[PDB]
C-alpha cells in the first residue's frame, strides 16, 4: 500500500486491477447464474454469502484504500499529493459508478429473501473491467493474444447469458411442458447451454418451437446469433488484418517492385539482389524504411533517440571532439542509414567522392586491387577526405569493398552544406581542423 | 412567401416528419396486402393512418417545392423558379405517381384490398434522404449504421415473411408440409401465430439456418432456392457492415498501435536504453491518453486557409495575450503569428535548449510548467509557467552585445509542457513584408536585450 | 480491317462472344449430366450449338486481325498480327476449342474459351459506371455456375450410384412425380445449394463415396461462402471508402474543437462546413484529386476548366499566351463561407482573386454597405500586389469585401505569382504597365 | 561444410524435413485413435517410421551446421555453430523428439510432433519464395483446415471407442456390424462428423450422454473460432489481393467526379478516361519513384543503368563524359507517359526539361500544317538548347520547334535543375556539355 500509485510501472496495480476484474467477472458471470438455475440451495447459501462478501470486500477496498491513491497529471504536472489524489478521484466519473454500485441492497435480504437481483447492481462497475483490458493490452507484447482470448470470453460470456434466459423461459413455459423446453433429465447448465450454443452460432438441429411464445423466443435469439456471429467474424479479421499489416506492406512493396523489373526486363542475378536485399531487410529491421517511421514523431524525441543510437559512434572516433554540439545533433538528424549487400562497392577507386561513412553492424575491407590493408570493422569511418574538399577535389585513394551484409551510415555532401549555411562559426573552426588535419 | 432551408433544423425536422409515414407505407403495406385478416380487423386504424400518411404525402410535395437551391452561392428563395426546379426533376414524377388518387378504385373493390396502394411506396427517396443526413448529423454513427442496417434487414425479413404467407395461401393453407398449416386449426389460425411462424419462417430461410419444413413441390422448390441464395447475400452484406463497423470503431486506435509496435521495433532493434525506450513508451501514452497524438497539420490540412486562420485564432490568442511583450502589435502580425506555431509536447526532465547553443528557435508556454536550470542538474532560478515566454533574445542575431544570438540558460521541462515552437525563419519570413513591425520587434528586443 | 482492342466494336465482339461461352459452360454440364435435356430438346441443342461454333471460329478470325502495341503505334500488318496470335498460348486454346470431336461429353472442349467471358466481365467492370452493381451480379453470376455444376455433379453420382437405391442419391426416377425434367433439375439444384451454402436439410449418406463427396462438397461450401463473404465485405469497404476517410476527417476535426477548447460559434461554424461540404459533394480536395495525374493532363485540365472563366474579364485579357497557360496552372480555388472576410483594412494582401462561382461585396468598416457587388468571372487584388504608389500605404487594403453566399475564389499568391513573374521579363514589363494603367484607372 | 539458410539447398532441406513431420502429424493421431489402421499395415508404419526417425536425426545434423549472420557475414565455426545450437530451445525439442520410448502402441512416438518449427518454416519461406502467394495462403488454410478436421475425426473416434461403440446414439456404431466395422467407414463416417461438427452445420445425431454434450459443446465453440478465423483470413486475403484495384478505381472515380464537377469538355474528358485505360491495361499504373523510394541508391541505380544506359550511351552530349554521372544522370531521370498526338511543346512555350525517347515515336510537327520532317524513335533526345541555356544564342527565350507524339510514347525527362546538381561534383564535363551544346546549336 504505496502512499501513491503509480499505475504505469505498477504490477501490483496490475495485480490489484486482475482482482477487482475478478470480482466483477464472478458478478457477471454469477448473478444470473444463481439468479436463473437452483444452484443456490440451503447447504450451498454460506458458500455463496462467502463468495460474495470477498467479492464486495474487493469492491470496497478499491473504492477506499486504491483508487483515491492513483498518480495522475493535471495540466503537464504530475501528482503526488494525496489529498490532490483523493480530490481528483472524488470528483472523478468512476466515482458516480463505484458509489453506484457498492449500494447494499443485500440488507433487501429481510423483505424478498436471498435474491441475487438485489445484487444486479454489482456489475456496474465495468470501468474496472475496461481498464484491466486497457491495461493488460498496453502490458502484452503481443495485443492479438489477448484480443483473441478477450472475443472468446465476450462469446463463452453471452452464450452463458443465453443458457440463463432459455432456463429462465423453460421454468416460465414449465419444464417439460413443451417440446421446445428444457425436459429436466440431465444436467442443467450443460444442457441450456448446449442450445444455447446451437442457437446462439445459428446452427440448429434443436426441436422446433411449438408455442408463440416460444417462437419469438427462437426467433431473436437466431438474429441475435447472426450478429453475434457476424460480429465475431469481423473481430478475428481485425485482429488478422492488424496482425498481418506490416507483414502485408511489405510484401505488396516487394512484389510490387518485382512487377517492376520484370515490367522492364531485368535480369535474374539484378532481380536476386532485390530480392536479397527485401529479405535481409526484414530479417533484420522488420520494418521497409526507418526514415518514413522517424518523420512521424517530435524532433526531441528524433534528436534522443539520434542520440543514443549515434553519439557514442561519433565520440568513439577520434576525430570528432573539436566539432559543436549543434552541428553534431543536427549531422546526426540528418544522417542517412542504407544498406550494402555482400562484395558491393561503395568507394570505387578513381570516382567521385560526396559521402562521410559511418559503419554500423558491418563489415567492409579497403582494397588497395585485391589485397586487404585494414579489416573496417563496426564503428570506424572512411570517406573523410572527400567531405572536406571543395568542388571535384581528391579522388578515392582505394576500392572499398562491402565483406558482410553492411549498413552504412551516410552523411552526403550536400546535406552537410545544408546544415553548414546555418552554422558560420562552426563551418569556420570545421575548416580550420580540416586544414590541421589535412 | 417562406422558403425552407435544406441545411436547417426545420428541414432535418420535415425529413423526420415524412420517414415515418414512408416507413408505415412500406411495412404495412405489404403486411395488409398478403395477411387479410389486418386489412379486415383493423379497418379504422387503417383509415385513420392511411389518411395521415396521404396527408403528410400532399405536405411533402408543398414543401419540396419550397426547399432552396443553390446557385451562385446564395440560396434562391422566388416561388416560381423553386417550383421550375423541383417540375424539371424525376422527384416531382415520383411524388405525383405516389399520390395517385387509388382510393375510388379501394372503395370499388371494397376496402378489402390495400394492393392499389402499392404507389405510396415511391417516396423511398426521403428515408434515404433521412437515413443520410442522420448518418452525417448524429454523434453515434456506427450505431446509426447498425440501426440503419437492422432496419433494412427488417424490411427484406418481414416482406419475404408477407411472400411466404402469400405463396401459402396461393397454393393453399395445409396442402403440403412446407406450406403455412391449416388456419381452420385454431392455433394456427390466430393472426399473431400467422405473422409470428411466417415471420420465423423468413428469418430461419433469409439468414441460411434452414430447419424449416423441406419443400414438396417444384414452386416450392424454387421459391426456397431464390430466398436461399437471397439469404446468402443477406449474411453476406450483414457479415461485411458489421466487420466494417468493427474496422473503423477502432480505426485510430490500431493506427496508434502500428505506430507503437513500428516504434519498439526499431527501438529493439537499434538497442536504445531501457530509460530512453521507457520515456518514449510513457511519452506515447501520454500523448494517446490526452488526446493530441495526431499533429495540427494533419487534422486541419482538409480546412480551408480561412477557416484554419479563425481556428488558430480561437485557439492560440488568448495564450498569446498574455505574453507581455507582444502586447503593442497588429491584427495582421498577430494573425500570421498565430499561423506559424506548431506544438511540440515534452516529457519530464527533457531539454528545450542547452547553454551555450545558437538559438533558431522561439517557445511560448501552453499547459506547461518549465524551469531554467543550471549545468549541474536540478537547480530551478525561475519557474517559467503557463503563458510566459522564452527564447526570444537568441533567434534576433543582435550583435555587439555581450551574448549575442547564444542562449544564456538550460531550460528543463518539470511536467508535461506543451510549448508553442515559433522559429527564427519563421518570424524573419512573418516579419519580411512589415517593416514596421519588424523594427517594432528590434526595439522591444532591445529592451529586452538590455535587461538580460 | 483490324479491330482496335480498346474500340467500341470490340466490346460489343466481346458481349457476342461472351454468350455463348457461357452458354457452352451451363447447358453442356446440364445436358452431359441430365440425359432428358440432351434427348428431348435435340433440334434446339443442335441449332444453338451451329451458332456457338460459327461464333467460336468467328472468334478466331477477330482475335487473328486484332492489334497490338509496339512503340505506342497500332499494328496493322496482318502477317505481324498472325504471328503474335500464333505465339501467344490464346490460339492453341482456340484451335482446341475447335476441334470437331462429334452425348455432349464430346463437346467438353468448347469450355476453353473461358479467356473471353473473363476478358468481358474486366472490360464491363472498367468500363460501367456502376462498377459495384456488376460486380455483385458478377459474383451471382459466379456463385450460381457454382450451384449449377454442383447440382450437375450430384445428378451424375446419383445415376452412376443408382436412383432410389439408397436415401441419399436422387429417388426412383420411374416414379413420375421424381422422374420429370423440371423436378430433376429443381431438386438436384436445391440439394447442391443446401449443401453448398452449408445448411443440410439433405438426407445422410449411406456409402462410403457418398459420404466422401458430402465432405469434399461441405468443404468446398465452406470456402465459397468465406470467397463469397470477402467479396461482398471488400465492396463494402470500398463502397463507402470516401464516406469512412471523410467522416474520419470530421471525427478528428471535433476531436481537436474538443481538446483545444474551440468555442462554440466556431464550432457550430466548422460544423456547418463541413455539412455544406457534405451536401453539395466536394468532400475530396482539389489539391489531391490533381497529384496523380501526368502534369500534360493537369495542364490541359487547367486550360479547359480556367481559361474561360479568365478571359471573362476584359482587362486582364492583355496577357501572353503561355504566361496565362503558366498562370493558369498556377491558380489555386478555395471556397469562402457567407459572412468570410476575404479581406479587412489593415492587412497586407498576399493574394489576386478571380471570382469563379460567387458574389461578393465591398462594405465598409464594420458597416453592411454595399458599394458595390462583384460578382462571376470579376476580379480583385490588383492595386495590392505590383507595388504601386498607394495612399501613403503601398501595399495595404482599402477596402473591406465580404461574401454574400457561399463564393468560391481563384487564389492567386503574391510570392507564388512572382517566382514565375520573374522568367519573362519583357512581357512582365507589359504586365506591371498594365498594373499601373489600372491604379491609374482606379485612383491615383 | 556449412549450410547456408538463405541458400537452395536449404530449402531442399526445408522440403525434405517438412515431408516427415507432415507424416508424424497426420498418420500419429491416426494411428494411435483407429487401432486397425495401425494393427494392419504395420510393415509399412515400420518402414515409414524408420524413414521419418533417419530424417529427423539428419535434421539434427543439418541444424549444428546451419549458419548464422553474426555481423553481416555468416560464421563457419562449427564448434560456435554447436555451441549456438547447444543455447537454443530448439536443441531441447529437437532432442526430446528423438528419444526411445520404445508396435502395438503408437502412443509413444507421439514426441515425434515436437518439431512442429520445421513445418512452419517451410511454409514461411515457401510463401516468401513463391511467385503466387495469395494461392499459396489458400493452400496453407486449406492445409490447417484439413488437420483440424483429421484431428477432430481421430478424437471423435477415441471418444467413442472409450465411451462404447453403439451404446449411444450419438457414438460411432457397433463394431462388429460389418458394414460400419470396416476401416474405409470407420475414417470417412469419422471424418463426416467432424466436417459436419467444425463447420457448424450440425446434422450429426444429437448427445444423449453429459460427457458427449459437453465435448460436441467444445467442438462447436472450436469450430466457430476457427471457421471465424477461416472467413477472416479469406476476406483479408481477397481485400488486399484487390485494394491495388480498388485504389485505381478510387482515383479514376474521383478524377471523373472533378471533371464533371468543373465542367471539363467532353473531348478532353475522354482524353483523360482513354488514358487512364491504357494505363490500366498496360500496368504501368505506378509511379516510378514511389515503388523505388525504400531501395538504396546502389540498387536504384544498378536497375537505372540496366534499363537507361543502353538509350544514354549514343547521345551527341553525355558521350564519354563520366561513368558516375551517367549513373546519377539515369538516377535522375524521370518518367511521363504521353498520348497519340499530345504536343510535348509548342513554339512559344519556355524550355526547362531534357527528354530522352524510350519506347516511343515523336515528330517535329510545323506550327499550321501538320508535316512530319522527321520521325524521332526511341533513343533519340530533345530539350537539350533549353537546358543547357548558352549565351550567344539566337536566345529568343523560346523553343525554336514543336514536338508533337503520334502514339504512346513513354518520355523519360530530364530537368536543367537536375542537370545541375548532377555535374556539381565534377565541373570539367560541365564545360564541355557546354561546348557541345554550342556545336550543336551552330550545327542545327
Ligand atoms: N587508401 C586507404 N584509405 C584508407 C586506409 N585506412 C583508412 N582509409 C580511408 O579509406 C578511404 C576510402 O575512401 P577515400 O579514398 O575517400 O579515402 C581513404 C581513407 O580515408 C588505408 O589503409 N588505405
Ligand atoms: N538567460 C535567461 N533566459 C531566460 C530567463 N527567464 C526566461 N528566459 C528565457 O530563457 C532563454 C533560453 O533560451 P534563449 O537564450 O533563447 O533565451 C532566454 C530567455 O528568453 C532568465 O532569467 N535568463
Ligand atoms: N479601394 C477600392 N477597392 C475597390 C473598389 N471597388 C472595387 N474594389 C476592389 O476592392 C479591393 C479590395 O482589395 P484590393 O486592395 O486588393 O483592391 C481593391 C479593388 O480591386 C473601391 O471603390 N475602392
Ligand atoms: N528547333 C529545333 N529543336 C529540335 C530539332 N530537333 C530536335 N529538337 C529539339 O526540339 C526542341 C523543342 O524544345 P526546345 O526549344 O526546348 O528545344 C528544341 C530541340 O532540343 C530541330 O530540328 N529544331
Ligand atoms: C382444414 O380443416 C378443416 C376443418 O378442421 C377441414 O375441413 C379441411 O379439410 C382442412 N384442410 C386440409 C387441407 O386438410
Ligand atoms: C423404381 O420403380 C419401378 C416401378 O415404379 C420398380 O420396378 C423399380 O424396382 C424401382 N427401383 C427402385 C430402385 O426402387
Ligand atoms: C454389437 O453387436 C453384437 C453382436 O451383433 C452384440 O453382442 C452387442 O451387444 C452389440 N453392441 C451394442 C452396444 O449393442
Amino acid at each position: 500500500l504505496p502512499n501513491s500509485i503509480d499505475s504505469y510501472t505498477d504490477r501490483l496495480y496490475l495485480l490489484w486491477l486482475l482482482l477487482v476484474t475478478l470480482a466483477y467477472n464472478w458478478n457477471c458471470c454469477f448473478i444470473p447464474l444463481r439468479l436463473v438455475f437452483p444452484y443456490q440451495t440451503a447447504d450451498n447459501i454460506h458458500y455463496w454469502l462467502i463468495a460474495d462478501i470477498i467479492c464486495d470486500i474487493i469492491y470496497l477496498y478499491d473504492m477506499l484504500f486504491i483508487q483515491p491513491r492513483l498518480q495522475f497529471v493535471r495540466g503537464g504536472d504530475i501528482i503526488v499529493d494525496s489529498n490532490e489524489l483523493r480530490k481528483h478521484y472524488r470528483t472523478s466519473t468512476k466515482f458516480q459508478l463505484d458509489v453506484a454500485s457498492i449500494i447494499p441492497f443485500d440488507i433487501c435480504y429481510l423483505f424478498f429473501g436471498f435474491n441475487p437481483m438485489f445484487r444486479a447492481n454489482r456489475m456496474l462497475k465495468y470501468t474496472s473491467f475496461f481498464e484491466f483490458n486497457h491495461h493488460l493490452e498496453s502490458i502484452m507484447d503481443k495485443a492479438y493474444i489477448y484480443r483473441v482470448i478477450r472475443t472468446t470470453g465476450y462469446l463463452l460470456f453471452i452464450l452463458h447469458i443465453n443458457a440463463c434466459v432459455y432456463y429462465w423461459a423453460s421454468n416460465y413455459e414449465g419444464i417439460g411442458t413443451t417440446r421446445w423446453v428444457y425436459d429436466g433429465e440431465g444436467n442443467e447448465y450443460l444442457r441450456c447451454y448446449y442450445w444455447a450454443v446451437r442457437t446462439l452460432i445459428t446452427i440448429g438441429g434443436l426441436p422446433e418451437p411449438q408455442t408463440l411464445f416460444e417462437i419469438v423466443f427462437q426467433l431473436l435469439n437466431f438474429f441475435s446469433g447472426v450478429f453475434v456471429f457476424s460480429s465475431l467474424i469481423g473481430q478475428m479479421r481485425d485482429v488478422i488484418g492488424a496482425a498481418t499489416a506490416n507483414q502485408n506492406y511489405f510484401r505488396a512493396c516487394m512484389d510490387d517492385t518485382i512487377a517492376y523489373m520484370n515490367n522492364y526486363s531485368i535480369p535474374k542475378l539484378v532481380q536476386k539482389r532485390v530480392r536479397t536485399w527485401y529479405e535481409y531487410t526484414w530479417d533484420s529491421q522488420r520494418m521497409l524504411d526507418e526514415s518514413d517511421l522517424l518523420k512521424t514523431l517530435p524532433t526531441t524525441v528524433q534528436l534522443a533517440l539520434a542520440i543514443d543510437v549515434n553519439f557514442s559512434i561519433i565520440s568513439k572516433v577520434d576525430l570528432f571532439k573539436g566539432c559543436d554540439t549543434q552541428m553534431i545533433y543536427d549531422m546526426l538528424l540528418r544522417l542517412k542509414s542504407v544498406l550494402y549487400l555482400p562484395g558491393d562497392f561503395v568507394c570505387k577507386k578513381g570516382e567521385i567522392g560526396k559521402e562521410m561513412y559511418i559503419i554500423k553492424h558491418g563489415e567492409v575491407q579497403v582494397l588497395g586491387g585485391t589485397k586487404v590493408l585494414v579489416t573496417l570493422k563496426a564503428g570506424s569511418v572512411f570517406g573523410e577526405i572527400s567531405l572536406l574538399a571543395a568542388g571535384g577535389g581528391n579522388r578515392r585513394t582505394a576500392n572499398v569493398v562491402a565483406h558482410g551484409f553492411a549498413n552504412l551510415l551516410t552523411l552526403d555532401k550536400k546535406t552537410l552544406q545544408e546544415i553548414l549555411v546555418h552554422y558560420p562559426d562552426s563551418e569556420r573552426i570545421l575548416m580550420k581542423k580540416a586544414r590541421v588535419l589535412l | 412567401a417562406i422558403v425552407v432551408d435544406p441545411s436547417s433544423n426545420l428541414y432535418y425536422r420535415w425529413l423526420t416528419a415524412i420517414a415515418l409515414p414512408v416507413f408505415y407505407n412500406w411495412y404495412l403495406l405489404i403486411c395488409r396486402a398478403c395477411f387479410d385478416e389486418l386489412q379486415s380487423e383493423y379497418l379504422m386504424l387503417w383509415l385513420v393512418l392511411d389518411y395521415s400518411a396521404d396527408v403528410l404525402y400532399v405536405l411533402d410535395v408543398l414543401v419540396r417545392a419550397r426547399t432552396g437551391f443553390l446557385e451562385q452561392g446564395l440560396m434562391v428563395s422566388d416561388t416560381n423558379r423553386l417550383w421550375q426546379h423541383y417540375k424539371t426533376t424525376t422527384q416531382f414524377k415520383l411524388d405525383v405517381l405516389s399520390l395517385v388518387p387509388t382510393d375510388l378504385a379501394y372503395l370499388k373493390v371494397g376496402t378489402n384490398y390495400p394492393e392499389v396502394r402499392f404507389n405510396r411506396l415511391l417516396k423511398f427517396s426521403r428515408l434515404f434522404e433521412f437515413f443520410d443526413r442522420t448518418e452525417t448529423r448524429t454523434n453515434y454513427p456506427n450505431m446509426f449504421r447498425i440501426g440503419n442496417l437492422v432496419l433494412y434487414i427488417l424490411i427484406i425479413i418481414h416482406w419475404n415473411a408477407c411472400i411466404y404467407f402469400a405463396i401459402s395461401k396461393f397454393i393453399g393453407f395445409g396442402t403440403d408440409s412446407w406450406v403455412y398449416p391449416n388456419i381452420s386449426i385454431p392455433e394456427h389460425g390466430r393472426l399473431s401465430r400467422k405473422y409470428i411462424y411466417s415471420l420465423y419462417w423468413s428469418t430461419l430461410t433469409l439468414t441460411t439456418i434452414g430447419e424449416t419444413p423441406p419443400p414438396v413441390k417444384d414452386e416450392e422448390y424454387l421459391f426456397v432456392v431464390v430466398d436461399f441464395l437471397v439469404g446468402v447475400l443477406i449474411f453476406a452484406t450483414i457479415v461485411g457492415n458489421v466487420g466494417s463497423m468493427i474496422s473503423n470503431m477502432n480505426a485510430s486506435r490500431a493506427e496508434f498501435q502500428a505506430k507503437i509496435d513500428s516504434i519498439k521495433q526499431y527501438m529493439q532493434f537499434r538497442k536504445v536504453t531501457k530509460d530512453l525506450e521507457t520515456r518514449v513508451i510513457r511519452w506515447f501514452d501520454y500523448l494517446w491518453a490526452n488526446k493530441k497524438t495526431v499533429d495540427e497539420k494533419e487534422v486541419l490540412k482538409s480546412l480551408p486557409d480561412k477557416l484554419k486562420a479563425e481556428i488558430a485564432i480561437n485557439v492560440h490568442l488568448d495564450t498569446l495575450k498574455k505574453v507581455r511583450i507582444f502586447q503593442d502589435c497588429e491584427a495582421g502580425l498577430l494573425v500570421e503569428l498565430v499561423l506559424k506555431l506548431r506544438p511540440t509536447v515534452f516529457s519530464p526532465g527533457d531539454y528545450i535548449c542547452k547553454k551555450g547553443d545558437i538559438g533558431k528557435e522561439m517557445y511560448i508556454i501552453n499547459e506547461g510548467k518549465l524551469a531554467v536550470v543550471a549545468d549541474d542538474g536540478v537547480t530551478q532560478f525561475v519557474v517559467l509557467s503557463d503563458g510566459s515566454y522564452f527564447g526570444e533574445i537568441s533567434i534576433l542575431n543582435i550583435k555587439g552585445s555581450k551574448s549575442g544570438n547564444r542562449r544564456t540558460a538550460n531550460i528543463r521541462s518539470i511536467g508535461y509542457s506543451d510549448l508553442f515552437c515559433l522559429s527564427k525563419d519563421d518570424l524573419m519570413e512573418a516579419l519580411t513584408e512589415y517593416p514596421e513591425a519588424k523594427k517594432a520587434l528590434e526595439e522591444k528586443g532591445r529592451q529586452i536585450l538590455m535587461k538580460d
